[PDB]
RNA sequence: AUGUAUUAAGGAGAGUAUAACUUAAUUUAUGUUUAUGAUAGAGGUUAUCAACAUAUGAACUCUUAGAGAAAUUACUUAAUAAACGAAGUGAAUUGAAAUAUCUUAUUAACUUCAGGAAAAGAAAUCAAACGAGAUUCUAUGAUUAGUGUGAACGAAAAUAGAGCAGCCUAUUAAAAUAAGUAAAAUGGCUUUAAAGCUGUUUGAAUAUUGUGGGGAACCUUCCUCAAAGGCUAAAUAUAAUACAUGAGUUACAGAGAAAAGUACCGUGAGGGAAAGCUUUGAAAUAGUAGUUUU
C-alpha cells in the first residue's frame, strides 16, 4: 500500500462492478435481461453536403492581404439589428 | 518606523507534536520542531514591531532649537533675507517655460 | 518677443543617399574622426 | 434579469482569477528554465576569461617553449576548440529579458517602435571592432540583435555534429551578432555652411507622424534626430513576395457574395445554435423570455411567502396598519412664511435684544 | 492551425448572424414597414 | 481503450497525473484497402531523412548516456 | 513493531472508506474536506 | 510588519499556439491620443512594431438534480468554502509552591442560525441636591472601590480620541403603550448582599393631582427614569486584492512554501520537505611537491 494507491482509481485497475463510462452519451436502455436496446432517437447522424464542385478551400492565398470591416460611428457596428433589418428590406424581402 | 519583525517558536507554522519518543532513540531528547535549536525554528528574542519614540520636555527642545540657531549666528552661516526668497531665474527661461516651448530635458 | 535663448528648430528632411549625386563625396569606411549629432 | 447578470460576472472573475494564477506561475517555470540555459554561455565567457589569464601568463614565462594551444584537445566543459566560440554565443541566440530589450534599443526608439532597419549602415563603438562600419543584413527583433556581414566581424565556431559530417571539419568561422546597443547609425547630412554632403554618427533615434491603420492593423511612421530635428528616410527595404499556391482558394470564389438576410426563417437549421454555444452554461446572457419569466416567479413566489401571514392577523392589529396608510399619507406639517416670522423675532429677542 | 483558425470564424459569423437575426425579429416586431402576420407580403416600401 | 501513464505534471517536478485516454477503432470493411509501403531510407530525402537521422542518433546516445548515470555509473 | 496490515488490501474498501462521497454524504466527512480544502490539499480523499 | 483604498463565495479534474487559456483554448468592433505621445517605411506566423477607454463571440467536467466507488451514470438553460458574528453547551493542563472553594475561564472546543459585516442601540440609564443625555471601538480612571481565608479576580461615574442620527409618517412599512408580566418563596447562574438571567410553586398597580422601576442589605422622603411593543447609517471583526512606507529579511534568512501544502510518510484523520543566480571560495578532509626530522 503505497504511492500507486493514491492515484485516482481507473477501470482498467480494479473489477467486480467498477464501471466508468467516456461520455459517450446514452443511445437506448438496458433491460432487465442484462441486454441494450438500442433508442435511435437518441443515436446521432452526422449531416455532411455535396462537396461535388466546391470551390472553397481552408486557405486563402496571401496576395490577398487580411482586412477587418469599418463601421463607422456605430458602436455595434457588425451586431447591429438595424443593418441586419435594413440590409434585408433591400436585398431580399419576400423572405 | 520600527516595523521588523520576527516569529518566535510560539509563532512559527507546523504542529506542536512532539518530534521523537522522550527516551529509547540513542539521541537527544526534543520536544516541538518550532524550537530555536531545530533548522527553522523561531528566534527567542528576535525584532517585533514597537515604538522606538523617545519623550523630550517642550522646554528642553526648545532650547534646543535656539542652541542650533545661535551656533550658526555666532559663526556667521545664517543669512536672513527680505521675505519673497525665491531663486530669481531669468524671465526668458520662465517666459518660455510657460509657453510650453520648452521640452522637460531642455527645461530641466 | 524674441528671447536669448537658442530652441531645435523646425524639422528638416535628410536626402537618402541614393540620391546625392555630389561628386566630392565618399562614403565612410572607419568612423574615426566622424562628427557625432 | 439582473440577478442572471450577477451571476455571469461573477463566474468571469473566477476563472479570471484561476488563470491568472496558473500564469504567474508558468511565466516563472520558463523564466528559471530560460535564465538557467543563458546562464551556459556566460560560464563559458567566465571560463575563457580566466584561460586567457592562464595563457598570457604562461607565454611570457616559458617563451621559446611556449606550447601549441591551437593543437590540443577540446575542452569538455563546453566542448569548444581553441580560440572557438559558441554557436550560442557567436549568433546571441540567447533569449534576454524584456527589461534588457528596451535597453539595447533605448538610442533607437523603442522595442514596439523601432527606428532602425535593415539596410542602414552603422558603426560599431564596442568590442575589439569598434570604428568598424558596415551594412545591416538582418535585424533580429527577439533578442535585439543585428548581423552585419562585414570580414573583420567573422569568428571561430565549433560546428555541432549533430548537423555535420564525418569528413567536414569541426570548426568553421560566421559572422558574428552584436546587440543593437554596440551599434549607430551613419548617415550622410548636408552641412549647411560649406554645402558638400559627409558621413555622420546619429547617437539617438526617436519616432515621428505616427499614424496607424486599424482596419488593416498597419503602422507608418517617421525617424528623425532629436535636438537637430532631421527627420532620416527610411532605408529601401524590399517587400516580401507573396504568391498564389494551388491549395488556396482563387481571387473570384473569394469575393463572391452569397449572403443573403432573412427574417422568417433562421440563417440556418435552429439546432446548428445548439453546437455554436452551450445550451446549460453559466455564462449565457441570452436567454428565452419563458425562462426570464420564470425566474421572476421564484422571486414573486418567496416574496408571498413572507407576506402569507396577513390573513392572520386579529382585527386590532389590522386597524393599526390601515391607520399608518392614512398618518403617513397627511404628511408633515409646513411653517408658513407667518409662522417663520413670528419665530425670528423671538430668536432676535432673545439673541441681540 | 490555418485551418482551426477558418474553423473558428465559421462558428463566428454563424453565431453572429443567429444573433443579429433574433434581434432584427423584435426590431422588426415595431415596424410599421413590416408586418410579420402576413408572410406572402410582409414587407412594403414605405412611401 | 488506451491508457496513459501516470506521469508528473511538470515531469520530474509536480502532482501525479494521467492524461486523457487514447480510443482506437477497427472498422471491417466492406471493400479491402491496402497500405504502401513506407520508402525506403534511400528515398526518404524529400523529408531530409539525412539530417533526421544525424539528430535522432544524437538524441537517442543523449537518452542512453542518462540511463547509465541513472544507474549510478560512468563512461570509463 | 509495525505490522503488514494492507497485506490482500482491496480497492473497493478503500474507495468506501476514505472515497469522496464517504465524506460529502456525512456530517463529520464535510469538516474533513473543508479542513483539506482550508490547507490546500489537492487529494481531498483517496 | 503596519497603514490606506477597494471588494464580499471558494477549489479541483481534464484539455489547449509552453507569455497568450477552455474543444472558438491568440474572437469581433467603437472612440480618442499617437513622440509636443503615453507614463509619410518594413512587418498577418519572417505574425501579434499600440497604448488608453467603451462594448463584444466563446468559455468543457466535478464539487452542485437523482444514484454512485467526486470528475461517472443519467438528465438539465439543476449551482455559495474558510475566517469573522450571535446564541446554546462548556472543559483540562495551569496557579494557589499539596488540595476540594477559587483560579485557569462566560476561555478552547462543539452545535444551531445569519450577513457582508454581525451584534448592540435612542434610557423603567447614570448621577447626587449640581447635572449628564442611545449604541459601538481605543486609552485613562484602575496592580482603584470592592470581592476572596488565600492565590488572585476586578467595576462604574468621569475624561480623551474614533465616529456621531435620530425616530414611530420608524424612508419600508411595526404599538390601539403591553399581566401569568413586575415581584415573592425555593433550587441555581451572575454577583459585593443590589441590579440582571432562570426551573418549580405563587402572584401587583395605573402617571408629577406622585401610579410603577431604580438610586448596592432594608425602610422612608426626595431625585431620576417610564419594563412587559418596535426601526435605525457610521466608527468595529474577518478574508481577498492593490498600493505606500521600512536603522524589516536577502536563500539553514524571510513563510512551511523564490516551481508547495507539491514531493514524500501515513489505512485514515493527519504530518510535511529539499531546491535561487553567471560572482567569491573559509575550515575540516584527501593525494602530491619543496625544506627538514625519523
Ligand atoms: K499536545
Ligand atoms: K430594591
Ligand atoms: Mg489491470
Ligand atoms: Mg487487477
Ligand atoms: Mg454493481
Ligand atoms: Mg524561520
Ligand atoms: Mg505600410
Ligand atoms: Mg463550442
Ligand atoms: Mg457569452
Ligand atoms: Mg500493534
Ligand atoms: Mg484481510
Ligand atoms: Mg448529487
Ligand atoms: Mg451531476
Ligand atoms: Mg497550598
Ligand atoms: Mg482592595
Ligand atoms: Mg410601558
Ligand atoms: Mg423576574
Ligand atoms: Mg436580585
Ligand atoms: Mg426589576
Ligand atoms: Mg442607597
Ligand atoms: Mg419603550
Ligand atoms: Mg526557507
Ligand atoms: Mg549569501
Ligand atoms: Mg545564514
Ligand atoms: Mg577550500
Amino acid at each position: 500500500g503505497l504511492k500507486y494507491r493514491k492515484l485516482r482509481l481507473t477501470t482498467k485497475d480494479v473489477n467486480k462492478g467498477f464501471y466508468k463510462g467516456n461520455r459517450t452519451g446514452s443511445m437506448g436502455t438496458h433491460t432487465s435481461y442484462g441486454t441494450y436496446k438500442i433508442d435511435y432517437t437518441k443515436v446521432r447522424t452526422y449531416v455532411c453536403p455535396d462537396l461535388t464542385g466546391f470551390k472553397l478551400t481552408p486557405f486563402v492565398s496571401k496576395t490577398i492581404r487580411p482586412v477587418h470591416d469599418q463601421f463607422p460611428g456605430d458602436k455595434l457596428g457588425p451586431k447591429n439589428p438595424a443593418t441586419y433589418l435594413a440590409r434585408w428590406k433591400s436585398e431580399n424581402g419576400l423572405d | 518606523r520600527g516595523m521588523a519583525s520576527t516569529k518566535t517558536r510560539y509563532e512559527v507554522h507546523g504542529s506542536h507534536k512532539k518530534m521523537s519518543p522522550q527516551k529509547g532513540t540513542g539521541n537527544a531528547r526534543r520536544g516541538t520542531r518550532q524550537s530555536p535549536l531545530m533548522k527553522g525554528g523561531g528566534k527567542t528574542f528576535g525584532p517585533k514591531p514597537r515604538d522606538f519614540s523617545t519623550k523630550l520636555n517642550k522646554k528642553v527642545y526648545d532650547l534646543a532649537w535656539r542652541t542650533a540657531l545661535s551656533y550658526r549666528y555666532k559663526r556667521g552661516e545664517l543669512i536672513v533675507t527680505e521675505d519673497g526668497l525665491d531663486l530669481p531665474l531669468p524671465n526668458d527661461f520662465l517666459w518660455l517655460a510657460g509657453g510650453g516651448k520648452l521640452s522637460r530635458e531642455l527645461e530641466d | 518677443r524674441q528671447v536669448n535663448l537658442v530652441l531645435p528648430g523646425q524639422p528638416t528632411r535628410a536626402d537618402a543617399p541614393e540620391k546625392i549625386r555630389d561628386p566630392n563625396y565618399e562614403p565612410a569606411t572607419s568612423g574615426a574622426g566622424l562628427q557625432e549629432i | 434579469m439582473d440577478k442572471l447578470l450577477r451571476r455571469v460576472r461573477m463566474a468571469e472573475g473566477m476563472v479570471a482569477r484561476r488563470a491568472q494564477r496558473k500564469n504567474a506561475l508558468l511565466k516563472r517555470i520558463t523564466e528559471r528554465k530560460q535564465n538557467k540555459k543563458n546562464g551556459e554561455a556566460f560560464t563559458e565567457a567566465i571560463q575563457q576569461r580566466k584561460a586567457a589569464v592562464e595563457a598570457r601568463n604562461e607565454d611570457w614565462m616559458l617563451g621559446p617553449l611556449a606550447p601549441r594551444r591551437e593543437l590540443d584537445e577540446i575542452t569538455l566543459s563546453n566542448g569548444n576548440f581553441f580560440g572557438s566560440l559558441s554557436p550560442t554565443r557567436a549568433l546571441l541566440e540567447s533569449e534576454v529579458s524584456e527589461e534588457e530589450r528596451k535597453a539595447r534599443v533605448a538610442w533607437c526608439g523603442s522595442p514596439k517602435f523601432l527606428c532602425i532597419a535593415p539596410g542602414d549602415r552603422v558603426v560599431v563603438i564596442e568590442g575589439h571592432h569598434k570604428d568598424l562600419i558596415g551594412t545591416i543584413e538582418k535585424l533580429n527583433t527577439r533578442n535585439m540583435t543585428v548581423e552585419i556581414q562585414s570580414e573583420k566581424l567573422k569568428t571561430n565556431t565549433t560546428v555541432p555534429q549533430f548537423m555535420q559530417n564525418d569528413a567536414d571539419k569541426p570548426v568553421t568561422q560566421i559572422y558574428a551578432r552584436l546587440p543593437i546597443s554596440s551599434v549607430r547609425l551613419v548617415h550622410p547630412l548636408k552641412d549647411p555652411q560649406t554645402g558638400e554632403y559627409r558621413d555622420v554618427i546619429i547617437r539617438e533615434l526617436r519616432p515621428r507622424n505616427i499614424v496607424h491603420d486599424r482596419p488593416t492593423r498597419t503602422r507608418s511612421m517617421r525617424r528623425f534626430v532629436p535636438g537637430e530635428n532631421i527627420i532620416i528616410p527610411w532605408p529601401k527595404q524590399e517587400p516580401i513576395k507573396r504568391e498564389d499556391q494551388p491549395a488556396d482558394t482563387l481571387r473570384i470564389d473569394v469575393d463572391e457574395k452569397t449572403f443573403v438576410p432573412t427574417l422568417f426563417r433562421p440563417p440556418a437549421p435552429q439546432q446548428v445554435l445548439d453546437e455554436l454555444r452551450n445550451k446549460y452554461s453559466i455564462f449565457r446572457t441570452r436567454h428565452t423570455p419563458e425562462y426570464i419569466a420564470k425566474k421572476e416567479q421564484e422571486e414573486q413566489e418567496k416574496e408571498a411567502k413572507k407576506s402569507a401571514a396577513k390573513a392572520m392577523l386579529t382585527p386590532v392589529q389590522e386597524y393599526n396598519r390601515k391607520q399608518r396608510e392614512l398618518r403617513r399619507a397627511r404628511g408633515q406639517p409646513a411653517l408658513t412664511e407667518e409662522m417663520l416670522a413670528k419665530i425670528g423675532e423671538v430668536v432676535a429677542r432673545n439673541k441681540l435684544g | 492551425r490555418n485551418v482551426k483558425q477558418t474553423m473558428r470564424g465559421i462558428k463566428h459569423v454563424l453565431t453572429e448572424r443567429f444573433y443579429a437575426w433574433e434581434d432584427a425579429v423584435k426590431l422588426a416586431e415595431q415596424d410599421p414597414e413590416i408586418d410579420l402576420s402576413n408572410p406572402e407580403n410582409p414587407y412594403t416600401p414605405s412611401t | 481503450v488506451n491508457q496513459r501513464m501516470h506521469e508528473q505534471r511538470h515531469g520530474d517536478v509536480g502532482n501525479w497525473r494521467r492524461p486523457k485516454s487514447q480510443k482506437m477503432m477497427i472498422a471491417e470493411l466492406a471493400k479491402p484497402f491496402v497500405w504502401p509501403k513506407p520508402p525506403a531510407e534511400d528515398a526518404r530525402e524529400a523529408f531530409d531523412y539525412a539530417m533526421w537521422k544525424k539528430q535522432k542518433t544524437a538524441q537517442e546516445q543523449d537518452t542512453k548516456f542518462q540511463g547509465i548515470r541513472a544507474q549510478g555509473e560512468v563512461v570509463p | 513493531g509495525p505490522r503488514p496490515t494492507m497485506s490482500g488490501a482491496t480497492r473497493l474498501v478503500q474507495k468506501r472508506r476514505h472515497g469522496f462521497l464517504s465524506r460529502v454524504k456525512t456530517k463529520n466527512g464535510q469538516k474533513t474536506l473543508k479542513r483539506r480544502l482550508a490547507k490546500g490539499r489537492l487529494r481531498l480523499s483517496a
